[PDB]
């Protein structure tokens, strides 16, 4: 895939969501099957015993 | 949906200790008096009749 990007066949892109879809996101105006995108976090621990 | 399962607890709080000691009864059951020699002597003084 990296070789293709040098060849110019595939290029990076980042677009913005269309406004009409943005208004009608999971709900409003009776539209269905269009959820949001959700982000969270996790907190995992580590333990360190002491030797002597 | 980040629930409580994502979070990890730390050191649990130490709410209460619990020791077990008997309700010692010897300052009430017996008559105590400190002795100042390794050998303690009690005097028993009695009153008798002519028949002893």
């Amino acid at each position: 895939i990296k070789k293709q990007m040098e060849a110019g066949a595939l290029v990076e892109i980042a677009e913005g969501m269309a406004t009409s879809i943005a208004e009608l996101q999971e709900g409003f105006n009776g539209s269905t099957d269009n959820p949001w995108n959700e982000m969270g976090f996790r907190i995992d621990k580590q333990v360190i015993e002491a030797k002597s | 949906s980040t629930t409580t399962n994502s979070n990890s607890i730390g050191r649990p709080n130490l709410v209460a200790l619990t020791r077990a000691t008997t309700k010692l009864i010897y300052s009430d059951i017996v008559a105590t008096q400190r002795t100042n020699q390794p050998v303690a002597a009690f005097y028993g003084i009695k009153y008798l009749n002519p028949d002893n």
